[PDB]
RNA sequence: GUGGGAGAGGGUGGUGGAAUUCCCGGAGUAGCGGUGAAAUGCGCAGAUACCGGGAGGAACGCCGAUGGCGAAGGCAGCCACCUGGUCCACCCGUGACGCUGAGGCGCGAAAGCGUGGGGAGCAAACCGGAUUAGAUACCCGGGUAGUCCACGCCCUAAACGAUGCGCGCUAGGUCUCUGGGUCUCCUGGGGGCCGAAGCUAACGCGUUAAGCGCGCCGCCUGGGGAGUACGGCCGCAAGGC
């Protein structure tokens, strides 16, 4: 699945200050985690459509948060996309 | 790493040398799949509700073990290879749900 | 020629006919009968009266092998299943057990249109 | 009707998740093999739903009948 | 974010019992089957009925619901693995990041197409038997495509709550599924039935609105001609928009 250790790792990684579980960065991170997991799961099991819908939703969330981040602080945005390697 | 329970129904006609053979085979197969035994309860030969392999009874052993999730299915398969093995049931361990409490 | 004296009686009841096999404790048939075994021909086979004299015919045929004690099994639900057990009741054969084995599946096979509205 | 005897009421405090326990599960079955309906099991939504699984489990292990012959009649 | 819940939500792989068919064997004899009544059909190369062994496909009885899950189509033996949504408690983090959504993209019952497997039961077409005035039908006996699997198409429907999505507000009662708490009771989340105010042509709807409002999308404008023609697009075709 995704173990709590993995999660806490990425959170501790992308936090803005210690204690931050909620910032845009953290969220986009956790999303990228789950999205990548699901893309891997759907490389096999290509016939599983409902999960696919899930991932469409996740992606849409992400692009939205990222679009907010760019609207807000372009520097943090650039930093993020470069860090996770997004935008495709 | 999760806790499962392995269910093994065995053939009742078994000689002790052959019985212990099947048991130590199960042992080696469990170890080889990275499973560690936690509790074991060998209940023995009991009358079934309907013939299995044309036999009116079966020999039961039960293993509550902790093993890597990813291997479990493979393990079950190994367990069923032997002819003396009749059923293999591997259940994900659960917490007892009571009534009249 | 056997001298069985104990054994089984399978009543198979349908809507179109009733038929009684009488067999040995291992289940191999000794004799049998049915609606058409006696005079009957058409629909009249699934009469309950037909099932009566069918069970009786079978019983008499069974006394010929010298049978006394018999366990009944009843498969099928139809007119004159009950009257067949009722004739058999004292046919002179004494009846030990009665059972219903009538086969029902777990929804395996797809029934005919006539038998449909189920699966 | 089914006002005669409720199964949970005629029994003690038992584990509902135990497929290995036979003699307890046995009392939730009928004359033939068939799992008893809620009204005669005196269970609840969740309870019934769990009994079903533990019973079917026990059936696969060969500890409970899938179906029985009916006596009398 | 943390800690938990329920579930036929999805994909993949295992596996269980019942039944039907077929094959092998045993016993057994004159029918079985079928209908309103019958006939065709099957049976002395021994059937039907009965017991034992085996093969193969398909579907999962009881639980089973007035139930649950899913955006819809839809989802039901058991077990494991992969995985989506969702609900509750704490009230910890971000700080309006929100709603809707023309076009695009994906999904999309059944039947249908292509290639290849599979084929037990059922069964369009077809072949027979009946009934009828006739009977291209209802009934009965056969039976091919098909139904099942993989991959690829097709894109439809009473695809129905015939009721677009989101949010705020406006009596209650009763049944019910599932969380949490001080656990007769209180408090969330879903499904029903009756009903305030109100709405409605009426039937009815009525905190699961068809009420009061705001945002956004889709659609309507007498019946027949006709979902036809012509044009375009998609499709292997059938055909679709
Ligand atoms: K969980
Ligand atoms: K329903
Ligand atoms: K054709
Ligand atoms: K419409
Ligand atoms: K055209
Ligand atoms: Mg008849
Ligand atoms: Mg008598
Ligand atoms: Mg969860
Ligand atoms: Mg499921
Ligand atoms: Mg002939
Ligand atoms: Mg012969
Ligand atoms: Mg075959
Ligand atoms: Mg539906
Ligand atoms: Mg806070
Ligand atoms: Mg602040
Ligand atoms: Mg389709
Ligand atoms: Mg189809
Ligand atoms: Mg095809
Ligand atoms: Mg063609
Ligand atoms: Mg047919
Ligand atoms: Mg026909
Ligand atoms: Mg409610
Ligand atoms: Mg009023
Ligand atoms: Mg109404
Ligand atoms: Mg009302
Ligand atoms: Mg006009
Ligand atoms: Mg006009
Ligand atoms: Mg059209
Ligand atoms: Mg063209």
């Amino acid at each position: 699945p995704i173990t709590k250790e993995e999660k806490q790792k990425v959170i501790q990684e992308f936090a803005r200050f210690p204690g931050d579980t909620g910032s845009t960065e953290v969220q986009v991170a956790l999303l990228t985690l789950r999205i990548n997991r699901l893309s891997e799961h759907l490389k096999v099991h290509k016939k599983d459509h409902h999960s696919h819908r899930g991932l469409l939703m996740m992606v849409g969330q992400r692009r939205r948060l990222l679009r907010y981040l760019q609207r807000e602080d372009p520097e943090r945005y650039r930093a993020l996309i470069e860090k996770l390697g997004i935008r495709g | 790493m999760r806790r499962y329970e392995v269910n093994i129904v065995l053939n009742p006609n078994l000689d002790q040398s052959q019985l212990a053979l099947e048991k130590e085979i199960i042992q080696r197969a469990l170890e080889n799949y990275g499973a560690r035994v936690e509790k074991v309860e060998e209940l023995g030969l009991r009358r079934l509700a309907y013939p299995i392999a044309k036999d009116p009874q079966g020999y039961f052993l039960w293993y509550q073990v902790e093993m890597p999730e990813d291997r479990v299915n493979d393990l079950a398969r190994e367990l069923r290879i032997r002819d003396n093995v009749r059923r293999v049931m591997v259940v994900k361990s659960q917490e007892p749900f009571l009534a009249n409490a | 020629k056997r001298q069985v004296a104990s054994g089984r009686a399978y009543i198979h009841a349908s809507y179109n006919n009733t038929i009684v096999t009488i067999t040995d404790p291992d289940g191999n048939p000794i004799t049998w009968s049915s609606g058409g075994v006696i005079g009957y021909k058409g629909s009249r086979k699934g009469t309950p009266y037909a099932a009566q004299l069918a069970a009786l015919d079978a019983a008499k045929k069974a006394m010929a092998y010298g049978m006394q004690s018999v366990d009944v099994i009843v498969r099928g639900t139809g007119a004159g299943r009950e009257q067949a057990i009722r004739a058999l009741q004292a046919s002179g054969l004494q009846v030990k057990s009665i059972v219903d084995d009538t086969p029902v599946p777990h929804n395996g096979c797809r029934p005919k249109k006539k038998f449909r509205k189920a699966s | 009707p089914s006002r005669k005897a409720k199964v949970k009421a005629t029994l003690g405090e038992f584990d509902l998740r135990d497929y290995r326990n036979v003699e307890v599960l046995k009392r939730f079955l009928s004359e033939t093999g068939k799992i008893l309906p809620r009204r005669r099991t005196g269970l609840s939504a969740k309870e019934q739903r769990i009994l079903a699984k533990t019973i079917k489990r026990a059936r696969i292990l060969g500890l409970l009948p899938f179906t029985e012959k009916l006596v009398r009649k």
